[PDB]
């Protein structure tokens, strides 16, 4: 319920469940593969 | 594959056999501002080869009770070569940079660097109410050291700063740590001369150690700034 | 992130972040344990996830803890790590913690 | 056991990490005992002068 | 990879592994990159169908909670004898979000934020004791919350002309109403807050340290409408404020040691650990001794 | 049809020609863990038929004066067999339980026995404050006594603990009672040196009679877990 | 490639960056007694993770003067774990092993031990007519030591020992030898407290030689039973 | 009327008719049929 003219009035918005730990996680320019040697 | 690596800037390339691979902070790679998200109406000036090249500060030796080194950007490149002249006849700049931490020794040393570039690493004085002063923060090419890298220098944890972009250099696997940062603020351009992007700081969380004949370790940095941009064209300031 | 393992009064700064490990005259010796409770003020607190978890009151999931050697190259050895479900002490011997 | 020759540093050092997998998850929320004041910060009176 | 994550990852069973090259529970850590050893990978697994919800860790319902920001304590009567710093029936404050840690920690966890402010105001009165220890009861006072912005001028006196508010954006409540209430857009000059700033706010080299200019706010001005009563009553105005529509970036180390100042961040530690500079974590007697071991 | 039973379990079995028919609690059967229910994800152990048999423990003496008898389960049988050692090795367990209870007379002889299996039976503890202790809880497989059956041992109505899974052993009629007992816990599985799921319960409502030469009058208790699962191995610690 | 090995069985497992490769006794896998084979009719246990796991045996110690050391399987693991447990509670037993041999020294050092599997390993007493006796052969989880190894203790030869499934831990070359047993038995079960179908040995043919600062170098044997399973329950014996 | 973005918060639910006395009056495995005796 938002009679506000203004969108910034508006209540909390709790649904962004898009996700990307990578960016965190592994930021390498060559991707690892599983069971493979890192190194 | 992953343990030898060139980096080809400009006029200057690196070579590295002992790598372990390169981090892309937050897998983000460095480019210029966008129409869309551009501020300053006036035609920016982009020098390309002339300020994006590697640039070698002066090498830190590594000893026993090292406590870690850290150099602000672009504070610490604001007065070498094209790119500091650019930045003292420029009221805005922009750019992404790389980094290259070089440091080895022999298969019979030990030792571990962490390589972090923070962001926005607003330092903190200790034991004092009083903020730090222009002098403190402001160190050039010559960087600082830390005096507490277990907490940063900020009230932090040193254990956490592996949330920020980094690599390691452990002396039995690596010689060397590649970092590759984009653009990092909240602004599209900024003031060269009064806001540091990035703060690079390499703390050694196990100390050098060897039953060898010693010799002097240092440690070098070489940074290219990438994707180099300038507002504003007056006088230079400096 | 890194545990806070060498939490002991001998330890400053970062020495508390690393253990050392020295060569040994007896087989099969235990050197290090990680209370394994966030809650409390162990080795785990001071981390992303123990600092995010303290947050919350539930957790669950598992976790994977990451070792590091920082050896010169030329030293070698092999070490075992064992995670011990509850119900009785921690172990004080290979023997038992391989279970 | 550690075996190192006589010119490797005699004692070695690990660094243990930690992390949680993406089967991990979080409920309840509460205030974080890891901080708190029991008096204003400096320069918070400041802030109404 | 961007993906929709709603609960946690299931698990699936596992056999046993013996091949040759292939060693999934090794790792480089010096990459950077955190280790990718699975479940599967390290142990037998069995398969489980995992239901567990992850919203409640959403950055915005992590931070979408009304948190004090502000509380002033100010006595309301005749001010014709009282010093010249004394709130005489208002007081200012220069808006700031570092002034209580529970707020403060959190907010600190990332390095650039963007989001719209809900602001609650909440106010007591109590009957002043001091010599009149005399209870006559609570009055229903009207109090003006007046939003300042850089540039314009504080009023100076409860009954200042400033007060008359021509564009400033002014509410007026009752203290028996519900909470005044109001929701503040986001205002900075850049695309998001600097919540951490490595620079100085100025082109001289006197400026203050640590703080983004463009990240300014301005004040918050509150008086009592109403003219003194013949007794005085002490007023506290306490100012909540809940983000919503969040945006965050660049997870940062929590904070560790206690804060010092709301200006810096400027650390002592304790004087022994836990959160001492020289030990954060509690002391234990050895590093093979089990602080809660279970003994039968 | 309904009066002669054969149950066969691993490689025990029992026959008994004086059943009435035999209770199913909540009219459901023991199953393994389904994937969609499950938490550990190691992958559990499944003994079979190593378990999931009869083991029958101590006889009990039916006396003018009994008051009734009790076992708690897993507790019972945490240290027989298999069973018991799968449980000191493992952190979790999970089961069914297949009772039957046996008790046998002559025609001259008269009395009826409720057995009945009380899911999650806290005991209370008779005009004191103070909580039962360990002691008076975990009795093992020697089980323990009644103190106020009439109440149940905790406030309750023993007339009412028809609501539970139970049959009767009348003399006249049956010889024994069967009761086939499902996983029963808010838990997927749980510890078993600290909880008790069930608790097996046979009173004498109506006391043994006769005015023949008098003998001896056991009863006697076999339980046989069913589909048993352990998660957790560890080193053993009973 | 096959110079890094990881093994995972159960709840354990084992990772190797200096193996050679594995051996497959005679080529051949483990795997469970099939239908067309069995002789006990009674159904199985097969316990899965709770068994076919990594074992650890105590340590022993390299010396010059050594002469080598064995492990007689399955008596090694008669008491240990949940394997203990139910080779104890059963009168019949079947597994195959996975046996990982470790042992690492310097750059510096050098030596050479033969790691074979002898089955049927039966020995023989030196320079007496008396047949060994029983606590001669059954030596549990400490195993024994080699009195003659250049005979193998039996009047045979160590020079054609290498006709048994084997491997070789050369230290210049590799630290970790993995050998794959298949049960080996003329019944296709057996009584595990009476017979030991293989024998583990580790000879130093090459002895341990440095002149580099001496240091303690153990040699650790793991061995995980695969594919056991377990006939004629009846109360623990061991 | 629930406005409430999280669905415990609704009024309470007293529409669940469903039936199920014999898993308390006849749990044992062999039904009994009417007027058959038992035993
Ligand atoms: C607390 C408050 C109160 C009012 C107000 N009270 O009354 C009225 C009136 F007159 F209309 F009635 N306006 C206005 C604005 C307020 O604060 C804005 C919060 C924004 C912000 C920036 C940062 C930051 O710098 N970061 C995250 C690094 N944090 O939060």
């Amino acid at each position: 319920i938002n009679f506000y003219k203004d969108s910034y009035a508006a209540s909390a918005s709790k649904q962004d469940f898009s996700q990307d730990p990578s960016k965190f996680t592994e930021p390498v320019v060559e991707g690892l593969k599983a069971g493979a040697p890192v190194l | 594959s992953d343990r030898v690596l060139q980096l080809k800037l400009g006029n200057s390339a690196i070579v590295t056999q002992e790598a372990a691979n390169y981090c892309c902070a937050y897998g983000e790679w460095p480019n210029y501002l966008p129409d869309h998200e551009a501020v300053a109406i006036d035609k920016p000036t982009q020098p390309e080869t002339a300020t994006d090249r590697f640039y070698t500060l002066k090498s830190v030796k590594w000893e026993t009770g090292s406590t870690g080194w850290w150099w602000k950007l672009p504070d610490a490149l604001n007065n070498i070569g094209m790119f500091g002249q650019n930045v003292q006849h420029h009221y805005l700049y922009r750019s992404g940079f790389l980094i290259h931490v070089q440091c080895n020794a022999t298969k019979f040393h030990q030792g571990a660097l962490l390589v972090v570039a923070i962001p926005e690493h607003q330092r903190g004085a200790h034991n004092t109410n009083t903020s730090p002063g222009f002098d403190d923060i402001m160190k050039g090419e010559e960087g600082g050291t830390f005096n507490h890298p277990y907490v940063l220098d900020d009230g932090t944890s040193l254990a956490c700063a592996t949330i920020f972009p980094h690599q390691w250099i452990n002396l039995r696997t690596n010689n060397s740590a590649t970092i590759v940062l984009p653009w990092m603020n909240a602004a599209p351009m900024d003031f060269p001369l009064r806001h540091n992007q990035w703060t690079l700081a390499i703390i050694p969380v196990v100390p050098l150690g060897t039953r060898t004949t010693s010799s002097m370790v240092p440690i070098t940095v070489s940074i290219a700034p990438m994707c180099c941009e300038f507002n504003g064209l007056r006088h230079a300031i400096t | 992130s890194m545990m806070e393992i060498n939490n002991t009064e001998s330890a400053v700064g970062m020495e508390r972040l690393k253990v050392d490990i020295s060569a040994l005259t007896d087989v099969d010796q235990l050197l290090f344990n990680i209370p394994l409770d966030i809650q409390l003020d162990g080795p785990l607190r001071n981390t992303l996830v123990g600092n995010i978890s303290r947050y919350y009151t539930h957790w669950s999931g598992s976790l994977e803890m990451t070792f590091m050697f920082c050896g010169s190259f030329m030293a070698a050895g092999k070490l075992i790590l064992c995670y011990t479900p509850p119900g009785g002490s921690c172990p004080t011997t290979r023997e038992t913690a391989m279970l | 056991n550690l075996i190192v020759p006589s010119e490797s540093s005699d004692t070695c050092s690990l660094i243990g990490f930690i992390a949680a997998k993406d089967d991990f998850s979080l409920r309840l929320m509460r205030d974080s005992p890891d901080i708190g004041q029991l008096d204003h910060l400096h320069a918070a009176e400041a802030a109404y002068q | 990879i961007e993906s929709i994550i709603k609960t946690a990852t299931d698990t699936v069973k596992s056999e046993i592994n013996a091949e040759l090259g292939v060693v999934p529970s090794l790792n480089a850590v010096e990459t950077g990159a955190t280790s990718n050893t699975e479940p599967e990978e390290a142990i037998q697994t069995r398969t489980v169908i995992n239901q567990h919800g992850v919203s409640e860790t959403l950055v915005e319902n992590f931070l979408s909670r009304a948190a004090l920001v502000s509380k002033r304590s100010f006595e309301y009567k005749d001010h014709t004898s009282s010093t010249a710093r004394a709130d005489k029936n208002f007081f200012k404050w220069t808006i700031n979000t570092r002034s209580f840690v529970q707020l403060r920690r959190k907010l600190e966890l990332f390095t650039y934020l963007r989001f719209d402010a809900e602001i609650t105001i909440l106010t007591t009165v109590a009957v002043n004791g001091s010599g009149n220890n005399t209870y006559v009861g609570l009055p229903d006072l009207t109090l003006q919350a007046m939003f300042v912005p850089t540039g314009a001028l504080t009023p100076e006196k409860q009954d200042s002309f400033h007060w008359q508010s021509g564009s400033n954006a002014s509410v007026f409540f009752k203290i028996s109403d519900p909470p005044a209430r109001i929701t503040i857009p986001f205002m900075c000059i850049n695309s998001a807050y600097s919540v951490f700033y490595d620079g100085f706010a100025g082109f001289e080299k006197n400026g203050l340290y640590g703080i983004n200019p463009a990240d300014t706010i301005g004040n918050l001005c509150v008086r009592i409408v109403n003219e003194h009563q013949p007794v005085g009553f002490t007023v506290t105005v306490r100012v909540y404020m809940k983000p919503k529509h969040i945006k965050a970036w660049a997870p940062r180390p929590p904070r560790t040691l206690p804060y010092m100042s709301i200006a810096n961040a400027n650390y002592k530690g304790k004087e022994r650990a836990p959160n001492a500079l020289s030990a954060i974590i509690g002391n234990r007697d050895s590093v093979k001794t089990m602080p809660h071991n279970i003994v039968n």
